[PDB]
């Protein structure tokens, strides 16, 4: 939220990468990489990502 | 658009001004010059080297030097004058004429046209005739150049006398026929071509504040037909010449500087000068001359140095040849390799010996007041170069003067400008040079710096505060007394017992009319502080040896605008910083205020102008806490405790409130 | 004192030559600037309109010149003789002033002198107030305007305001054996016209749109003539009007066109420019940070091969040597044209004529879609179940017809529809956070050609939570076709954040029941 | 240092509430004109319907 | 608008936050087409000045 | 030669702060800081960061090797930013709290990671990629300036660390190896050599220096803005480029300091740069102005006027063989009075006078001289001159002696050169046991006593009465910059016991002695009541400083939305036409900012006397190592740095008083 209000949407995605490699596959952070990658307006990875919050999920209402 | 080549020639001793000439010889010219030992000489310059011819013996120092000749025959005779006496030579070392002209202390300025000699003196004026006096006039001021109109091309011989007070006497005979008003002290002058103009007679002059002019003497009247008044080329014309080295048709101005300064002057307005080149020499040229010396076929400009380096500036390419990789570079490097290192020799032997065992100069200063300011320029020129310059008291690339201010001069410099600005009162400064010379001497000056610049008219419609002096006066010691009280007047007195001088304050135009007989002296004015001083200064050589009530509204309303002006200038620098700010953002397309709009364009004039305001506002609150005193010591009172009102008003600043405060107390 | 022309007109020593403008287009003379000393070597009077390029030859005497001169016509420089044909001679000292200037010649034009200028009007007639040249510049401009209409002098005729012309060069130092004379207009008319026979040849308007510089450096050596439409194009249409060859490729419009008789640098809008050859292909573009106003290159050593002198759109020079970069620095508001200014004979030296006044000099295969598992199974689905399916469809369809029917009475019952013979249309915006709110409705009327005279509008709100000043008016007489919009303050009384609904009712004076209504959710409140 | 922005503000302020108090007292002035213009009108029509 | 905090005034487009065209997918501004999934976090552009956020 | 480019920005560049960066990867650009705190970037159109926040330091270089970018450096006095511009996100955004006054980019010595050196109050740093401390270390005074040179030739860069207090030391990765002292506060460091780095300083000196001695120096008006070695001449060895507060721009050479290029400008020179902007492959040099222009740049008769001095010093030489006796021999003698000040009497054997002597002193007098007036009726043979120094530093003055009669109108120049040695003040006497410094420090030396005695007399104003015995003995000297007292106690033992009063006098006497006997190690037990009292009490104010200026932020951050809200709201209220709230909302507008004010105020206060308390702690620490040599310097510093992020003040106390 914080590198987002400065706008610096690639600070955040390094960071979320940064916590997936923490916790492997937490669907809180592939959805917020797929929240970013929609609001910068690349679907063909946010599609990607939301796919693989369905393969953690499979009942997430967002993706 | 035009380019000169600075070509070096032969060194000679330091020379004083217009004492290099050109002998007319279609080959290379020869060069003709004095040094301040006599020691005159001429050489060629054959193909680099200076080709000496008839390199005399030391005499007396060689105040002027001219060529002329006696009939329309190509004029060769050299004629100088170094102590009191004129010598001649011809185009080669044999000395024909020798007149003595016995005078009594020296000679600054001489002009031969054929057989008629016009010198001039410190305050004399001679013109002889083949060793026989003809003319003799004594004016009141120093004169600095003399010239006499073509007798050929006219019809009567009309010398002309350049005083130091600004006028150009056209005198006939024994007798000034009437008196030309120019601005500045002329000091140089000469007729605008070979001929002396076209159209019958032009005399060209050159003055001390930097100015020329084309002043064409009738038989009765000036005709002014141009000047070139300068704002950035400040500095004392010491030679000018005519020649045409554009090549356009018509002769152009070849004009001096005393900053180094070379300039041409073209005519491509057919009636109007033009700049075309300028060029600075980091010391004082002292002559100028055209034609060619190096190299026949390309016109060139020769140029007398103060310390005597006879340069010159041609229109010749200098890289002659160039390859897969000049040599004349590599000669004069071995040239100097050579004579340096004997010459370490020769003069380590004798610093062992001087030592074991165990030098006088020139300082050309000129202590000037520069009228566009309040602030005196001194000058100071040494031939070497200068180490360190004191200034004790009672474009410059030298160091602080922080310490009675010691100046380091860096590198090898032999000029030094400073400024000195001084109060309306204040009256009482010594200047040590020291050279870059072996035993390293020093050399004190002493200039005064006097309790105005004197002009020629005043207004007298103005309100006066006459005061009158009287009482056993020798009229001698009166004007000596105006001499250590006036910036501008000369040292003798001048005849006729009653004398009438029109000053002129700088700082505010306010006029000081000074008349004054063998007893009696009356001292108008239009500023109370300047009468005041007056009073005070002279009671003071004593002791040694009216008011019109609304002068203090003329002089209040005369302070106002500078005041006004220094406030909106502290106004607006206050906010220039903060609207920057706000500049570099949003472009300012919409937004600022048309009023701050018009400081955003000129912050950077209003910014510098602001660095040099501190000193005229304390010079302002000076100038009227002394008004204010001595306009309430006339009346006999002591005021001297109610200045910190004055202080707080003045930070307030209620012009009407201000006038009433000194109308009341 | 803005100017026009610039051009080097060489040989004689370094004789550059400056097309001034004065008063009504005036040259007091053609100035020769003489660069490097800015005096007048030779004037050039007797022109009254801006000329902007001359022309040159190497069997010319090098003082007759060309000055295409924006305005009436075309003067040819001819020695102080403008010599051409039969219509571009006219009387180039200002025909249309001394007619009628001879009562403005005591003084200068200002408004003290022209007050007295009250018989001389009447005192001479030279024309009966012709209506061609009575009022050009300098006279009473409310007084005699007035004798305009019962005078009304005929008029004559000429060609039309030029900006560029084409000559020949072969047979030019005698100035009357030429053939071709293809002269560019401002309404794209390039008119040739011929003296041999004193006749019209053709006319080059297949643009019909105003070219900037029309000849690229006055011709090509090919003659492949390059004229630069106002629309994004330029085009190859050769000359004495051969058929074009047009390249489009711009991505806007041209600004500034000059040729080095190999290339052709165009500017652009898009920031860049572009050189084109001679047939269209595009030989090496070259981009720059802004606009571009005016072009040139120098003198070719090699094939084209110096400096190219181009400034900007918010006063900057931009200098370049088509790869390497030189210079960014701000000396021109606007300018003209950018020539030599060579003068001893140097390589180059570059001349700049500003906006302000000045002459500055200064140095420095397709996407058809895929169907999955999912779309084949549904397709069995239909085919093996299709009755069904048909029969809920409709069933529900006539459901659906049912309810909408149901919704759509009840709507015109509570007359609820902001949209409804009786034309009308009303739709209520509310703008503003804060207490007060600015509620607008933009009401309509929708028909050909009939007005509403008799309606008003009332409000319905909960007077404890919204303080409406009139919440009834009448409206003003709604012409059809005019969205009239009638705004009001609302104003919430509430100290906690309450919204509620605002009703408004658009309704004839005679009548009780609505014409039609609207609703407006009023947001919260964010009080103090 | 507040390079006197302070004083910007307050002279800006000033102006604010000036320029606020003038479109006041027009907006006053407009309305006792448009009620003296409906009067004015309301005269025409009937002198035009006499 | 009134709080400034982005370092980069005009970063590299695709590096900054401030598919189906609209012939297809509908639209809310001159882009951003409709999203699923309305969360109380979407921005979903930005205005210009505070009058077209206003009015 | 010619300006390969030229350009004109609109914006002014700030004097210290520029550098030029491939911030594309393989695109050099330009960084420059700004007005109103925002740095733009040139790419050959200019781009806008909004730094909000006065810039302090600027530079660019190479911070993780892994990737080929430059990232843009970014110093703030109270925070520290690297960004990479290409892709923009914050290598790290790190808040120092002790200033950032001059800032480089490159690798030290045994560290295999380019850092990020700092300078702020009295303390350096470092940081990684990440921003991670990796190197911190406490100096004298004020660092200006900082740069990267290799003295000592062993293959990894030590720091050069110009202080405010004049002095310019080296530092390696933890320790200090060499100290020489210049003459005003630096301002710019540049090494291209070797061990040799040019320098510039605040009188205007611009100066080259090898490992322990100065190369040439000039000193001019104008003082330098930025020095950069560069090889315009391209003869294989770098010049010292130089831009002048007035425009000049002169390439000097590393030998002799002779001017070889030189350029002007219109405006001050704010920084010049190396850096390929046309993509030849070979470095350029690009000076850009104060007024923001930017030009970049590709890689004869005075000897005959000398010779004329040597001939008219030869003529006056011959006219020998305002006049003075040849044997004239001008003798000087310190000494210092009380009842405040070191006076040097100048005389001459004879019955000439001395008419004005000009002394010339680089640090001492205020400006670079202090010429002694005598009025024409108190010319006498003997002239005394005061002196007052503002510190202990050894220094030279060449005294000039104008020799002369009374009424002469020239007369000679005496030269004569004279050390006031490094304790010229302190006027040593008689022991007094009621005022004896209740502090002291004990360390160990070698042997010798007779060679300590000696180092008195080498660098201290013995009497000529002195004599000191083999035996233990005390010496004690009133220091007269003020009235303190020090007292020095040689032991039979050995040991050495400095009593004084003041911990500075304390280190500098140590290191002196240190570096006369060439000791590498020393370790001390030291004790100083009153500094730690004082120290301790600082270290208390700290972190209450710390608190109120956190409620005092939270409080301006709740009034500037307040604000940004009511600014809204008045729009809103003027877009209707609604004048009673829009004059509402400006009302409440101009309250807040009332309000604001003091609290901005109130903040800027606290603020100041926080970083007055910093200071003096990082200056504590500092003055704890600097009284230990070799080893246990770095040892302190870091157990002290430890014994503070715990919050440990006593094992702070307990570290600094014998550890």
């Amino acid at each position: 939220k914080v590198y987002i209000s400065l706008d610096q949407p690639l600070t955040a995605l390094n960071l979320f990468k940064q916590g997936l490699d923490k916790f492997p596959g937490e669907v809180t952070l592939l959805c917020g990489i797929a929240r970013i990658y929609e609001e910068m307006n690349n679907i063909s990875s946010a599609t990607e990502y939301y796919k693989e919050v369905l393969k953690q999920d499979n009942t997430h209402v967002e993706a | 658009d035009l380019n000169l080549n600075r070509a070096d020639y032969l060194q000679v001793g330091v020379t004083s001004q217009k004492t290099m000439k050109l002998l007319p010889a279609r080959a290379t010219q020869k060069v003709v010059v004095g040094d301040h030992d006599g020691i005159v000489m001429c050489f060629g310059m054959k193909k680099g080297e200076a080709v000496t011819v008839f390199k005399t013996l030391p005499g007396q120092k060689i105040a002027r030097l001219e060529l002329g000749g006696a009939l329309n025959t190509p004029q060769e005779k050299i004629f100088i004058a170094a102590g009191s006496e004129i010598r001649g030579f011809t185009k080669r070392g044999k000395q024909f004429l020798s007149f003595e002209t016995n005078l009594t202390e020296s000679i600054k300025a001489m002009h031969i046209s054929g057989s008629d000699l016009f010198l001039s003196a410190s305050y004399i004026y001679n013109h002889y005739c083949d060793c026989k006096d003809q003319h003799y006039y004594l004016s009141g001021d120093k004169i600095n150049d003399v010239i006499c109109l073509p007798v050929e091309r006219l019809l009567r011989e009309v010398p002309v006398l350049a005083c130091q007070d600004r006028v150009l006497r056209v005198l006939q005979g024994s007798d000034v026929t009437y008196e030309i008003e120019v601005p500045g002290p002329p000091t140089v002058l000469a007729l605008h071509n070979g001929n002396g103009g076209d159209s019958g007679e032009d005399l060209l002059f050159g003055t001390s504040d930097g100015k020329l002019g084309l002043i064409q003497i009738t038989t009765s009247k000036p005709i002014h037909k141009w000047e070139i008044r300068n704002e950035k080329k400040r500095g004392g014309i010491l030679c000018v010449d005519s020649f045409d080295i554009v090549g356009d048709g018509v002769k152009d101005l070849l004009v001096g500087r005393d900053d180094g300064m070379v300039e041409v002057y073209g005519f491509d307005n057919a009636n109007e000068p033009v700049l075309r080149f300028d060029h600075t020499l980091s010391e004082s040229v002292t002559s100028i001359q055209g034609g060619c010396v190096g190299k026949d076929g390309y016109d060139e400009i020769v140029v007398s140095t103060y310390s005597g380096w006879i340069t010159g500036l041609t229109t010749e390419p200098v890289h002659k040849e160039s390859g897969p990789g000049n040599q004349e570079m590599q000669n004069k490097i071995s040239s100097l390799r050579s004579e340096l290192e004997q010459l370490q020799y020769k003069v380590l032997q004798e610093r062992e010996k001087y030592q074991q065992s165990s030098p006088s100069f020139s300082v050309n200063d000129k202590f000037t007041l520069n009228k566009d300011d309040a602030s005196y320029s001194l000058i100071l020129e040494v031939q070497t170069a200068i180490d360190n310059v004191l200034i004790q008291s009672d474009k410059n690339s030298a160091v602080v003067s922080f310490s009675l201010a010691t100046y380091r001069c860096q590198a090898n410099t032999t000029r030094l400008e400073l400024k000195i600005r001084s109060i309306e009162g204040q009256y009482g400064l010594q200047a040590y040079v020291t050279p870059r010379i072996q035993p390293k001497t020093c050399q004190v000056r002493q200039y005064h710096i006097k309790p105005h610049q004197r002009t020629h008219f005043i207004d007298h419609d103005r309100p006066m505060n006459t005061l009158t002096l009287t009482g056993q006066f020798s009229f001698s010691e009166l004007h000596s007394w105006v001499v250590f009280c006036m910036p501008e007047v000369p040292e003798k007195p001048p005849a006729g017992e009653c004398v009438t001088f029109y000053f002129q304050n700088t700082f505010l135009d306010t006029q000081l009319e000074s008349t004054y007989r063998k007893g009696e002296g009356v001292f108008k004015s239009d500023n109370i502080s300047t009468i005041s001083i007056l009073k005070d200064v002279l009671s003071k050589e004593a002791t040694k040896r009216e008011i019109n009530e609304v002068s203090v509204k003329h002089t209040l309303k005369l302070i106002h605008p500078k005041l006004e002006y220094q406030l909106l200038l502290a106004k607006k620098v206050q906010l220039i910083d903060a609207l920057k700010e706000l500049q570099v953002h949003e472009g300012n397309t919409n937004f600022l205020i048309p009023e701050y709009r018009c400081i955003l364009e000129e912050a950077d004039h209003l910014q510098e102008e602001y660095k040099k305001q501190p000193a005229h506002l304390e010079r302002l609150y000076g100038m009227i806490t002394d008004l204010f005193i001595d306009k309430f010591k006339f009346k006999g009172t002591n005021v001297k405790t109610k200045v910190p009102l004055l202080l707080e008003i003045l930070d307030s600043y209620d012009q009407n409130a201000l006038i009433a405060f000194f109308d009341a107390a | 004192a803005c100017l026009a022309l610039a051009d080097f007109h060489g040989d004689g020593e370094y004789k550059l030559a400056m097309g001034d403008l004065g008063p009504d287009g005036r040259q007091p003379r053609l100035k020769v600037l003489k660069g490097h000393t800015l005096v007048s070597q030779k004037p050039l009077p007797d022109l009254p309109a801006a000329a902007v390029t001359f022309l040159m030859a190497s069997h010319e005497p090098r003082t007759p010149a060309l000055a295409i001169a924006s305005g009436p016509c075309v003067y040819v420089y001819k020695n102080l003789k403008p010599y051409f044909k039969f219509s571009l001679p006219s009387l180039p000292t200002n025909p249309l002033e001394q007619d009628l200037w001879n009562q403005a010649k005591e003084d200068q034009i200002d408004p003290l002198t022209l007050k007295e200028m009250l018989e001389g009007i009447r005192e001479k007639a030279e024309v009966p107030l012709s209506v061609q040249s009575l009022r050009f510049l300098p006279l009473e401009l409310s007084e005699m305007e007035a004798f305009v209409n019962q005078h009304k002098s005929k008029s004559i005729r000429r060609q039309t305001v030029i900006t560029t012309m084409t000559t020949l060069k072969k047979n030019l130092a005698d100035e009357d054996a030429v053939s071709c004379l293809v002269l560019g207009t401002e309404n794209k008319e390039l008119l040739v016209l011929d003296p041999e026979a004193f006749t019209i040849l053709a006319k080059m308007s297949l643009p019909s749109v105003p070219a900037f510089l029309e000849a690229s450096g006055q011709f090509d050596v090919e003659f492949r003539l390059a004229a630069a439409c106002r629309n994004g194009s330029i085009y190859i249409l050769r000359r004495d009007s051969k058929r074009p060859k047009y390249c489009i490729e711009l991505g806007a419009q041209p600004v500034g066109l000059v040729g080095v008789h190999k290339v052709l640098v165009v500017g652009s809008n898009q920031d860049s420019l572009h050189g084109f050859t001679y047939k269209g292909k595009r030989l090496w573009t070259v981009q720059m940070p802004a606009a571009i106003l005016a072009m040139n290159l120098l003198e070719q050593h090699s094939r084209g091969l110096q400096a190219v002198m181009a400034a900007l759109a918010n006063e900057e020079v931009r200098i370049y040597h088509d790869k390497v970069l030189l210079n960014v620095i701000r000396t021109p508001e606007a300018v003209t044209s950018l020539c030599f200014g060579r003068y001893g004979r140097e390589d180059n030296t570059l001349i700049m004529t500003t906006l302000g006044g000045g002459l500055i000099i200064k140095i420095l295969k397709l996407n058809v879609p895929r169907k999955t598992r999912l779309y084949v199974d549904q397709t069995l689905r239909e085919r093996e179940a299709g009755t069904a399916m048909h029969r809920t469809f409709q069933a529900d369809l006539y459901l659906l017809r049912l309810r909408a029917a149901r919704a759509y009475v009840q709507a015109l019952e509570s007359s609820l529809s902001p949209v409804s013979r009786e034309p009308l249309k009303l739709h209520a915006v509310v703008q503003g956070l804060g207490p007060t709110f600015k509620l607008t409705l933009h009401l309509q009327n929708t028909s050909t050609a009939r007005p509403i005279l008799g309606l008003v509008v009332c409000f319905l709100y909960n007077e404890v939570l919204y303080a409406l000043p009139r919440a009834f008016f009448k409206v003003p007489l709604l012409v059809p076709g005019l969205n009239y919009p009638l705004e009001t303050f609302v104003k919430s009384l509430s100290d906690k954040g309450i919204s509620d609904i605002i009703k408004v009712l658009v309704l004839r004076e005679g009548q009780s029941t609505p014409l039609l209504s609207a609703h407006i959710n009023m947001p919260m409140s964010e009080g103090l | 240092p507040l390079q006197h922005l302070d004083t910007l503000l307050d002279g800006t302020y000033k102006q604010v509430i000036a320029l606020a108090d003038a479109v006041e007292e027009n907006q006053d002035n407009l309305f006792q004109s448009f009620t003296r213009l409906k009067s004015a009108t309301h005269l025409v029509i009937l002198l035009i319907g006499l | 608008i009134l709080d400034e905090n982005a370092i980069a005034q005009v970063p590299r487009p695709g590096t900054s936050l401030k598919g189906p065209s609209p012939a297809v997918r509908p639209v809310t501004q001159a882009g951003r087409p409709i999203t699923g999934f309305l969360r109380p976090s979407t921005q979903s552009g930005r205005p210009g000045t505070i009058e077209q956020a206003i009015k | 030669l010619q300006p390969v480019f030229t350009l004109k920005l609109r914006h002014k560049i700030s004097p210290r702060m520029v550098a030029v960066g491939r911030y594309d990867g393989t695109h050099p650009c330009l960084a420059a800081a700004t007005q109103a705190g925002k740095v733009f970037i040139h790419n050959p159109d200019v781009s806008l960061l909004n730094i909000n926040q006065t810039v302090s330091c600027l530079t660019a270089g190479v911070l993780n090797p892994e990737l080929g970018y430059d990232a843009l450096l970014v110093g703030t006095q109270t925070n520290l930013l690297a960004y990479d511009v290409y892709n923009n996100s914050d290598l790290f955004y790190r808040e120092v709290a002790d200033g950032a006054s001059a800032i480089v980019l490159g690798t030290l010595g045994d560290i295999t990671s380019p850092l990020a050196i700092i300078g702020g109050n009295c303390a350096l740093q470092g940081f990684n990629h990440e921003g991670n401390d990796l190197f911190w270390t406490v100096t004298g005074d004020n660092v200006h300036s900082l740069a990267l040179c290799d003295f000592d030739g062993d293959g990894k860069k030590e720091l050069l660390v110009g202080s405010e207090d004049f002095d310019i030391r080296v530092f390696k990765e933890d320790e200090i190896v060499a100290e020489m002292s210049e003459t005003e506060i630096i301002t710019s460091l540049c090494p291209m050599y070797g061990s040799r780095f040019g320098y510039a300083l605040s009188n205007g000196t611009v100066g080259v220096y090898d490992k322990t001695a100065r190369y040439w120096r000039i000193k001019s008006k104008n003082q330098a803005m930025s020095i950069h070695a560069f090889d315009l001449n391209s003869d294989g060895v770098c010049e010292l480029i130089t831009g002048w507060s007035n425009g000049k721009v002169d390439a000097r050479s590393d030998r002799t300091g002779e001017v070889i290029f030189k350029d002007n400008f219109s405006s001050a020179i704010a920084g010049v740069v190396e850096g390929d902007y046309r993509m030849e492959g070979c470095q350029q040099l690009i000076c850009c102005s104060v007024d923001g222009e930017i030009r970049g740049y590709l890689p004869i008769r005075e000897l005959s006027q000398k010779k004329q001095n040597l001939l008219l010093e030869l003529r006056n030489y011959e006219e020998n063989a305002g006049v003075i006796p040849a044997n004239t021999k001008h003798h000087t003698a310190l000494s210092v009075s009380l009842g405040a000040h070191a006076e040097l009497c100048i005389s001459t054997s004879n019955d000439t006078i001395i008419r004005a002597v000009l002394i010339f002193a680089e640090g001492v007098f205020a400006g670079e001289s202090h010429v002694v007036h005598p009025s024409v009726h108190h010319l006498s043979s003997s002239v005394r001159i005061p002196i007052t120094p503002p510190k202990d530093i050894p220094v030279d003055l060449h005294l000039k002696t104008f020799v002369g009669y009374r009424s002469s109108t020239q007369f000679h120049v005496f030269e004569l050169t004279r050390q006031l040695p490094r304790f010229s003040m302190y006027a040593l006497t008689s022991p007094d046991p009621a005022s004896e410094p209740l502090s002291y420090v004990n360390f160990i030396i070698a042997e010798r006593a007779q060679r300590v005695v000696m180092w008195l007399n080498q660098n201290f104003l013995l009497p000529e009465d002195t004599n000191i015995q083999n035996a233990p003995f005390q010496v004690c000297f009133t220091s007269l910059r003020n009235g303190g007292q020090l007292y020095i106690k040689i032991k039979l033992s050995g040991e050495i016991t400095v009593n004084t009063d003041d911990i500075d006098l304390a280190g500098d006497i140590i290191q002196s002695m240190a570096s006369f006997f060439a000791i590498e190690d020393l370790q001390v037990e030291a004790d100083f009541p009153v500094y730690f009292e004082e120290l301790r009490k600082v270290l208390v104010k700290v972190d209450e400083y710390h608190s109120v200026h956190q409620k005092l932020s939270a409080d301006m951050a709740d009034n500037s939305n307040l604000i940004r809200s009511l600014l809204v709201q008045a729009e809103d209220a003027r877009l209707m036409r609604d004048m009673k709230t829009m004059k509402n909302r400006y009302k409440e507008l101009y309250d807040l900012n009332k309000d604001l004010l003091n609290g901005y105020k109130i903040r800027c206060n606290n603020h100041t006397e926080l970083l007055g308390s910093l200071k003096a702690v990082n200056q504590a620490i500092q003055r704890a190592g600097h009284l230990r040599v070799g080893k246990p310097k770095n040892q302190v510093i870091t157990a002290c740095r430890d014994a503070i992020r715990s919050n440990n003040i006593n094992m702070l106390f307990r570290i600094m008083r014998v550890g």
